[PDB]
């Protein structure tokens, strides 16, 4: 229980917060809200119309 | 002028905010830094 | 729920702004066009022209008329005819009759929990209405409403 | 195909003489709330080998 | 007064002020370039007409 | 009849049912009362929530037309109430069909209904409020947001249980694969003397 | 909060507001029925857990 | 197109794997039977947990049902379908090109005396096998065909 | 003049009979968006459950 | 937006510059030529008369 | 201090001033309506928050 | 006097004034400006009566 | 396992860096020469014309 539970909880937290860190890095380096159509697909659809 | 308006609309369409993302990035990475340390002691 | 609702009103407000801004520029050009129309008609009034000069002036009036009609039939940045009311998929007028074919209801949207707002000015409002500060016809006949009827009648009279 | 009622079939996969016909082995019945009403008994037989 | 939105509040409240200031800056630069106070349909509603 | 329950054995009479109110000790009793009071109450609450949604949705959805011009096609499927007989009743073939009229007045609870010898008694099993069965004006049961059909050869103390919301979510789904169906316009795309264009919201 | 039924409903009505602004958008209509399916997904997962 | 061809390979390997596990579980059923018979109460704590562990791993490979029997043996079902493993007896499966479209891979199970019924992509769509299959069939083909169509 | 005819097609609703080429592409985009979003959500929800 | 790319204000100012440039060129052209009219663009009807 | 009953009310009376200068003008007459409604907006929103 | 002895009642006068309140005018011709009439022979108002 | 940085970001940024450099070089060339077309395909038809 509690030992493996501790390690697993810690790694869950670290993994999630890390995954956050990468997202904002992508947004900043790209210069955008979106590149992937799962970011904000509706924006991409109205974007093609605007294009 | 029509092109200018369209380009402005696109700009707000694709982009979020300058200061918002930089700031949130910095803070959350600080919190991540702290989380690392918390685990570091936890393993003891 | 509260935060989501505020976001929702924010988006609706965004779109109201989006439409109104473009309408502004089109209407700016419209007003400049009719101003120069007024000025040309003043010259149409001068009674020392050679009749072919009157016909030339008619040709210029035809250019202006075509420009106005072009503006009236304009679309937005999605291909929607902005001046159509609900019927944004179709050309709203006819360059021959000067008729209006759109829906004569304005477009409606709510932007906040109180302000329910109109963003679409269906063409009949703009090109077929005169406001009650109405310069009246001096003979008792009904005052004209259709800009294109006016300019076409003048062009015919000159030519 | 009849709510509260079902048709059931049986086979012997090792005895090829038990060829299943369209005749249902039995029909099963349910009461006003889905509880077994009647129909669930049968005796089945197959050939025997060696 | 627990906040990730504090040590963050501080920040945004700053970002909001920056946004207001930059909006005013844009207005000023636009007008100064154009040579007109009336540029949009909302510099002066009555002034537009008159 | 859809549960498991703890019973004791008598000498030769066999098996007897006793209320979970009696068997509320340690593990067993905890399990029974959790499942019955806590779990079923939450089940019925979520069921009432889901009920109104899809339904109160469809009801308003009917009013508009859609992009092909037809009266829009209503959205949601939803699980229908189920009513139960109780085994000790007289007959074993009278299934009381449920009857829905009003989704703004459903109440998230089980209902126990009994034919008392001249009329019916109804109750909401969480509140356990007792009141004589309100009827439609045509000899059948009425309760708040639901209505029910009645049997004929009822026993003196014929005792039914009604679940008006519990089964709601189980089948609930989107019935609209096609985008054209949505009832967006307030008027038809095809009526002869009214307009909606593509934009009537 | 991934289980937050509210979150799903909020997303659905975001779709609805966006469609209400632009009745034409095929994207918003299609996404609205998608968010309805995600909403019932939330419902079904909660219900099945219970 | 290449992303369809990629999933076919994994489908084949995963069918090989389901065949692999089923036999292990059969030998576990038999060996528990004998070990507890000699035990007269002695319980192979490790092996029992081995049975459950291998079950759970195989459960991730594909939609799986499990149940215990008289004596202590297990039944295992393709829940949408039928029960394949009972007693110390476990059945077989094979990877085949589908009848309707021989260009794509799908699984065939055998009721050994009845036949190796090909299961096309329909019933498999849960578990990692299903994870591959519903993606490839519903998502990828619709995508390719819509690109092809409006085109 | 035929060149103009080709250009004219750019506006036309040919593909769907009510949908043009471009809005059909937008429809494809919204379809992928709907799926990917709903499946991401459901995946994480069931992940929390397990 | 995200790293003040494609700034609106600069484009707006450039447009105003375009208008100023056009006005300037018109004025110099007329002042140099010695005529108020140099093309049909100046006064279509006046050209004919 | 931007969003406040004072600001909207000040603006409403300023519009009324521009009107009293120009009773005849339709434009001024209409523009007064908009702010007159904006007062309604502010009142409704604030009270509703309470 | 349907009230019994010491029956009580409760007036909350402005509790819904704002919620009910709405505008009732849209036309430029609508606003009242002249100090007397205009459709009669015994007055001098014109249109510009402020 | 998808999380592995592998300097995903570093590569990420760099890509965008060289893209910005491409744009910058276009800009500097056009700025120093005064021309809009230098390669064969800044604009092929306009080049010929």
């Amino acid at each position: 229980i509690s030992t493996q539970m501790m390690y697993e909880q810690n790694m869950s937290g670290i993994t999630n917060s890390q995954a956050e860190w990468m997202k904002l890095g992508e947004q900043m380096s790209t210069g955008k809200r979106v590149t992937n159509p799962s970011d904000d697909p509706i924006a991409a659809s109205q974007a093609v119309v605007l294009s | 002028d029509r092109a200018l308006g369209q380009k402005l609309q696109m700009s707000n369409l694709v982009d979020v905010d300058w200061n918002s993302v930089i700031s949130s990035y910095v803070m959350q990475q600080a919190a991540l830094q702290a989380s690392y340390k918390t685990f570091t002691d936890m393993q003891g | 729920q509260a935060q989501a609702q505020n976001s929702q009103y924010a988006l609706a407000r965004t779109f109201a702004t989006q439409k109104v801004s473009l309408e502004e520029s089109v209407l700016s050009q419209v007003t400049t066009a009719i101003q120069t129309a007024q000025e040309k008609i003043v010259y149409a009034g001068n009674g020392t022209l050679s009749d072919d000069d009157r016909a030339s002036l008619a040709t210029d009036l035809q250019g202006i008329r075509d420009q106005l009609m072009n503006l009236a039939n304009s679309t937005d940045g999605n291909g929607r005819y902005i001046f159509a009311g609900y019927k944004t998929e179709a050309a709203p007028f006819d360059q021959a009759t000067g008729g209006y074919h759109g829906g004569e209801k304005s477009v409606t949207q709510q932007v906040d929990s109180a302000r329910t707002m109109v963003i679409g000015h269906t063409g009949a409002q703009i090109f077929n209405s005169i406001t009650s500060n109405a310069v009246p016809e001096p003979d008792g006949s009904d005052s004209e409403k259709n800009l294109f009827v006016m300019l076409d009648t003048a062009i015919a009279a000159l030519k | 195909t009849k709510d509260n009622e079902w048709a059931v079939y049986t086979h012997d996969s090792s005895d090829p003489a038990a060829t299943a016909p369209t005749t249902a082995s039995t029909t099963l019945k349910f009461n006003e709330n889905g509880i077994l009403e009647s129909g669930g008994t049968v005796n089945i037989t197959t050939g025997t080998i060696n | 007064m627990a906040q990730v939105i504090n040590t963050n509040s501080l920040s945004l409240l700053t970002q909001n002020n920056l946004n207001k200031s930059q909006s005013a800056l844009g207005t000023a630069i636009e007008r100064l370039s154009s040579g007109l106070r009336i540029n949009s349909a909302k510099d002066d509603a009555a002034g537009q007409a008159i | 009849p859809t549960r498991t329950t703890v019973a004791y054995v008598d000498e030769a009479a066999g098996n007897i049912e006793i209320p979970e109110k009696l068997l509320n000790t340690g593990s067993l009793g905890g399990l029974l009362t959790f499942r019955s009071q806590d779990l079923d109450q939450t089940r019925n609450t979520l069921g009432q929530l889901a009920l109104a949604f899809a339904d109160a949705f469809n009801a308003q959805h009917t009013k508009g037309y859609d992009a092909d011009g037809n009266k829009g096609k209503d959205f949601f499927s939803i699980g229908s109430p189920v009513v139960y007989s109780n085994s000790n009743n007289a007959d074993k073939t009278v299934s009381l069909t449920a009857k829905v009229v009003d989704s703004t007045k459903v109440q998230a609870t089980d209902y126990k209904i009994v034919f008392d010898g001249t009329d019916w008694q109804v109750t909401r099993t969480a509140d356990n409020t007792t009141f004589t069965a309100t009827k439609d004006a045509d000899g059948k049961l009425e309760i708040d947001g639901l209505k029910v059909t009645v049997g004929t050869g009822a026993q003196k103390n014929d005792s039914f249980l009604l679940k008006p919301v519990s089964n709601a979510i189980v089948d609930m789904n989107v019935k609209v694969t096609n985008e054209a169906e949505i009832a967006m316009a307030s008027e038809s795309k095809l009526d002869p003397d009214v307009d909606t264009g593509d934009s009537d919201n | 909060k991934s289980s937050s039924l509210s979150g799903s409903l909020q997303s659905f009505f975001t779709s609805l507001q966006t469609l209400v602004s632009n009745a034409e958008d095929p994207a918003a209509r299609q996404a609205l029925i998608g968010k309805a399916e995600g909403l019932v997904n939330q419902f079904k997962t909660t219900d099945q857990y219970l | 197109r290449d992303q369809d061809k990629q999933v076919n390979i994994a489908i084949g390997s995963s069918v090989a794997q389901i065949n692999n596990y089923a036999k292990q579980i059969a030998n576990l059923n038999d060996q528990i039977s004998r070990m507890t018979g000699v035990g007269a109460g002695a319980s192979p704590n490790d092996l029992l947990d081995q049975r459950d562990q291998l079950v759970s791993e195989l459960n991730k490979i594909v939609g799986v049902e499990v149940s215990v029997q008289d004596g202590g043996t297990y039944n295992l079902t393709m829940a949408n379908g039928y029960t394949l493993v009972q007693g110390s007896t476990a059945r077989q499966l094979a990877a085949v090109p589908s009848s309707a479209d021989p260009t794509r891979t799908t699984v065939a199970y055998v009721d050994e005396a009845a036949g190796n019924i090909e299961i096309p992509e329909k019933l498999l769509n849960t578990g990692s096998l299903g994870g591959l299959l519903t993606f490839r069939s519903q998502d990828l083909d619709q995508t390719r065909n819509t690109l092809g169509q409006l085109a | 003049r035929n060149g103009q005819a080709l250009l004219d097609l750019q506006n036309s609703n040919v593909v769907g009979g009510n949908k043009t080429f471009n809005d059909a592409y937008a429809t494809l985009v919204s379809d992928v968006g709907n799926k990917t979003s709903t499946l991401k959500t459901s995946s994480t929800t069931q992940a929390n459950v397990v």
